[PDB]
């Protein structure tokens, strides 16, 4: 159905910043939500960052609250997540996801759809 | 034909001027109350909402057709997704009223919900446009179809009931930037 | 017409033709219309479409115009009155009253017509509607203003919501 | 009247499903109706 | 009794060896004047009227379903040539007249069918070719078929440029059989007429 | 019977040629709307799939039934099995059309959905065949009932309404390799 | 028939059998039939079976033919016309009419017949039908051409969807 | 008062510096079915349209005089054009429409006339070209011209490729004089469409 | 009317359940009606 395409990865050392992209492949009219997870070396994926579609409704992690910033493009029907002031634990593989069945806050960071292949994130010290 | 221009009148030649034959046409499409009777998305939801209809995209179907009038006055339907329950206050309700019962509140089934709201404007008519203020770019505050609340709303849905519309405005399309026409891609059957 | 302007000037040249644009709601002629505003939210249409020109010279400036329906069947339009001649067309000088009105045909295969065309595929599928310029006295910066209505039979059928939003 | 299909009464009653107007005019129907057509001068078909 | 004479036009053809005339799908054209043309189509009574055309040499080492086409509207060189080239929009319907002239001593049988939409036939669907208006052409009996169709299509006029509703097909049924005092091979001309040709949109010159 | 063969008339010998008798026949299971109106599958569905009958299968009872005709005319139902919404465009609608909800989008039920789509060809009568080419093997790009679009469909089935069929064609049957006829497995009680 | 051809030829023998093949639209000889391409659809039929005998052969040949249905109860067919004349047949010979059709009755047991055959089962549940030629004068390479369609009361029952898909 | 319309097929004309209607000779055709073409001849209605023409730079040099002609049929590269190469014999007539646009001033006298079975004018002449339907072009008053004449001739059919009965004739009776305020020079345009097309005897075609 | 066997009316309009044909002869039936049947010549039964 939904294939998500993924941007912007690479390498940064400590205390600079990146911004992760994603376009779904299709532009259907639902209320799908764009998140973040992320899956530290031998460890298990955990969620970032969500955003829903209609409004700029944000969910964040304890982890990322202060520092990572995500939005979304009504145009071009893309999402950002724009990560500031890296700490070399934020050393990871990011994924994207989509979660098309249901769009409520409460609910808006447990059960997605589509992923698309990981992006790889080393920042270094 | 040949006529004095400057004067304004409505002048329609046809294809008899020359041998031709007027056919017969069927405009049902084009009827105000039928092209504004369909469900339009209001992309901008919070906890609180106020039914503004001028929420609408502004080039959606209903949105800009919408925009190409001066006045309106329609009654309106609403889809709302939402958890909990969801209160309706009419137009000019404080806004602490919103969090009672003894207002039209809906109990949420599984779906979503959809009512039928009437008109409730202390104006004869709403406009897109008003040139001034109403205190002692921006219309009156007065100019809204109620307010709705729940813990938080996923996407509201609109449809004008009894449509009426009054005084053209312009209503444009696509511009064309060096082509000769604005070509796209039309859908067509695969292989 | 070309720099934005909704008239065609005369032109002190060899050059006929003042200006020529495809019989399609999405041509680029038609960007700025109400006609094309409304068509652009359906999927077809048929009928007549009109054209209106006032002239808006001074009263010491004399000219004589013509257009013509050019249906599809040809790879390039006619850039001579002459050559023009043998579609449908009509001629109207100067005078008295200052406005003309012309009824493009509604003529085709199907009985309904896309108001959208499809792709960078060329050779519009109706045809072509081409001013020209007969003659001219003293006539060196007056323009002629042009616009366009719907006809009597004109007819919009299957509405959609096709901008991005 | 404008996109509804069913050929069955309504359920509730008028005074219910929607508002209810009161009195105390199509303006561009008529300026179209009332159009010039035809020509202008005389004609030598 | 089986003597025919058709006129199309100035041009007639009489037949002594008459199998009778076979109207396809219909015995009269439709409604000619519709609204896509908006009053503004005419009648050309001069291109309605006989052209002819070889289709093939009937020998005997062709087996059954050997197929020989002809797309119509073909290359006309006369009145209906500059019609279909200065007008945008034509319609007309076909009268068709196919002889295979060998000697009654001969053996075979040929199938004349009028095929719309034409479209390639693989060897087990041209069993079936007998579900179009068709005549046969026996020796034996005669040498002269005749149909007659009308127009259709999805379009109500077309471009005989882009679009070739009809196809006149003629297929070997039963190979030709001679002997010493039959003919040892047959020649096949069509003799085609268009009927009620209306026309539409008239294009300019290019002189 | 004995009767002229090349003039190609239609001849219908009885069994009272020798003493036999005509019986009363019932022929309602041949009727074209009647063996046209049950849903047939459509086996290459896409995220956007554009709904054109030459799309069922060659040998199905609906798809070499409507193989076996020239030209044809019908209205349509489709029982669609998808995720999300089903956005429908009309015959001739740009392709960037089906992402907006002012066109029929059908939010998803449970089972699946089950919708009645009339017919938007701008042609009087639609065609399985086309001998020639409508640009400036391949039939006609407005030869077509529009398209649907969703995150994925799983499944489509259409249905022919009111359908009229035209000129007929070669219908064909599995041939017989060897045989003296074509033998297979017919159903029968077990044991 | 045999090697695909719609015909049959007149033999220089003493066979006088030209062919026969069962009554069943699931025979060999009506695989490329459109009664048997509809017949595939539908489970049971009932009714009458038209064949159509066109001779095509020169002036200067004559011959005599005979077609004879043989209901089911013998083993093996006949493949002497002597033998099958006692069956329901027909004889015709050639003249100026070049056309002959005869009509297949529907005769068995139950009201409805299956349109195929179950499995490799012999014995056709219908008879067959054997074309003869009885005679024939200076006919060595002419032939027989047979073609058919369905009855006054031919009727085709249940509809169904049997093929691979 | 003076805007006048021509609708000649599926083409039209307006004008609204109208003067009247010239007929010459005749109001209508005479009989156009006669015992020289033995009931063969049919009528084209597909043909009866406007085509543009260039006469003459309209300049101040040019005295009184000066002439202008455009025998007709001309060459033309439409349906016309096809039927005078298509058929052998053809009659018809001509409704022609000259302007001549300046400005109101400009000062000068144009003659527009049409000539049967033209002949080179001596300079005496001249002087006598009101003898034929005939319309002045003044920038005074008005700036076309519109005359209509029927088909004349020794015979009742014409062979066109070997024939041209009628010529248009456009003459400087007073000499263009302009100011500083009017138009300098004047360019002149027919405006021609043929009237009542009957043809008899088809060609072969050359394909 | 082909394949629907409910007797009670529609729900809905006739003008949204399906489209409106406008006009401006079924060929095979009278054409397997006007078939040849009998005899040909004379018959002695």
């Amino acid at each position: 159905q939904v294939q998500l395409q993924e941007s912007g990865g690479g390498l940064v050392q400590a205390g600079d910043s990146l911004r992760l992209s994603c376009v779904p492949s299709v532009r259907t009219s639902d209320n799908y939500i764009m998140g973040w997870f992320r899956q530290p070396p031998g460890k298990e994926r955990e969620f970032v960052a969500a955003i829903r579609r209609s409004d700029g409704t944000t969910k964040y992690a304890a982890s990322v609250k202060g520092r990572f910033a995500i939005s979304r493009d009504v145009a071009k029907n893309a999402a950002y997540l724009q990560m500031n002031s890296l700490k070399a634990e934020d050393t990871a593989v990011y994924y994207c996801a989509a979660k098309y069945q249901s769009t409520f806050y409460s609910t808006m960071d447990v059960q997605y759809d589509y992923w698309g292949q990981g992006t790889q994130v080393t920042v270094s010290s | 034909t040949t006529s004095a221009g400057e004067s304004a009148d409505p002048v329609t030649t046809t294809v008899e001027n020359y041998g031709g034959e007027t056919q017969v046409q069927r405009r049902h499409h084009t009827d105000v109350g039928f092209i504004m009777d369909r469900f339009v998305k209001i992309n901008n939801t919070n906890p609180t909402h106020v039914i503004d209809l001028m929420q609408t995209h502004q080039h959606g179907l209903v949105g800009a057709l919408l925009r190409a009038a001066t006045y309106y006055f329609s009654d309106l339907e609403i889809v709302v997704r939402h958890e909990g329950n969801l209160t309706w206050v009419p137009n000019g309700a404080p806004e602490a009223a919103l969090s009672n019962a003894g207002n039209p509140t809906a109990y949420n089934k599984a779906p979503f919900t959809r009512l039928a709201l009437p008109y409730t404007a202390p104006h004869r008519v709403l406009a897109t446009v008003y040139n001034g203020t109403s205190k002692y770019t921006q219309l009156p505050a007065s100019f809204n179809f109620g307010a709705i609340r729940a813990t938080d709303i996923s996407e509201l849905l609109v449809r004008m009931k009894r449509a009426e519309l009054y005084c053209p405005r312009p209503l444009l399309a696509v511009e064309v930037t060096a082509q000769d026409r604005h070509k796209q891609k039309i859908i067509a059957p695969a292989k | 017409f070309d720099d934005g302007k909704p008239y065609v000037v005369t032109r002190e040249d060899e050059q006929r033709l003042l200006a020529k644009f495809d019989v399609s709601l999405a041509a680029k002629h038609m960007s700025n219309t109400y006609l094309s505003g409304i068509a652009q939210y359906y999927a077809q249409y048929s009928g007549t479409i009109n054209l209106h020109f006032m002239f808006t010279g001074s009263t010491d400036s004399k000219a004589r115009y013509m257009v013509a329906y050019v249906p599809p069947g040809v790879e390039t339009p006619p850039d001579t009155p002459e050559r023009a001649a043998h579609c449908i067309h009509a001629e109207w000088d100067t005078g008295l009253n200052s406005k003309f009105t012309f009824s493009i045909p509604y003529v085709s295969a199907a009985d309904y017509a896309y108001t959208a065309s499809d792709v960078a595929e060329t050779t519009n599928v109706q045809g072509w509607v081409c001013i020209y310029q007969i003659t001219h006295g003293k006539a060196q910066n007056d323009t002629l203003v042009v616009s366009v209505s719907a006809g009597k039979d004109f007819e919009l059928r299957l509405p959609i919501d096709p901008r991005t939003q | 009247s404008g996109n509804t299909g069913s050929i069955i009464n309504n359920y509730y009653m008028q005074q219910y499903q929607n508002s209810m107007d009161t009195q105390l005019n199509d303006w561009f129907s008529k300026l179209a109706s009332s159009a010039f057509s035809g020509l202008f001068g005389a004609l030598l078909a | 009794d089986r003597t025919l004479t058709t006129r199309n036009g100035h041009t007639t053809s009489t037949t002594q060896s008459s199998v009778g005339v076979t109207y396809g799908y219909s015995t009269g054209e439709d409604h000619v004047s519709g609204p896509n043309t908006s009053g503004l189509e005419t009648r050309v009574t001069q291109a309605e009227r006989f052209f002819k055309k070889h289709l093939f040499n009937w020998t005997t080492d062709k087996p059954f379903g050997h197929l020989e086409k002809l797309k119509l509207p073909t290359d006309h060189k006369g009145v209906y040539g500059h019609l279909v080239d200065s007008f945008a929009y034509m319609r007309n319907g076909w009268d068709v007249e196919v002889s295979a002239v060998g000697n009654q001593f001969n053996g075979g049988c040929l199938l004349v069918a009028m095929v719309p939409e034409w479209k390639k036939f693989t060897p087990r669907e041209k069993y079936q070719l007998t579900l179009f208006p068709h005549q046969f052409i026996s020796p034996r009996t005669n040498m002269t078929a005749h149909i007659t169709v009308p127009y259709l299509g999805v379009n109500r006029y077309d471009q005989y440029k882009k679009h070739k509703p009809w196809t006149l097909v003629v297929m070997v049924v039963s190979p030709l059989t001679t002997s010493s005092i039959g003919a040892t091979e047959i020649k096949v001309y069509a003799n085609i007429a268009p009927t009620h040709v209306h026309v539409a949109g008239e294009l300019p010159s290019k002189e």
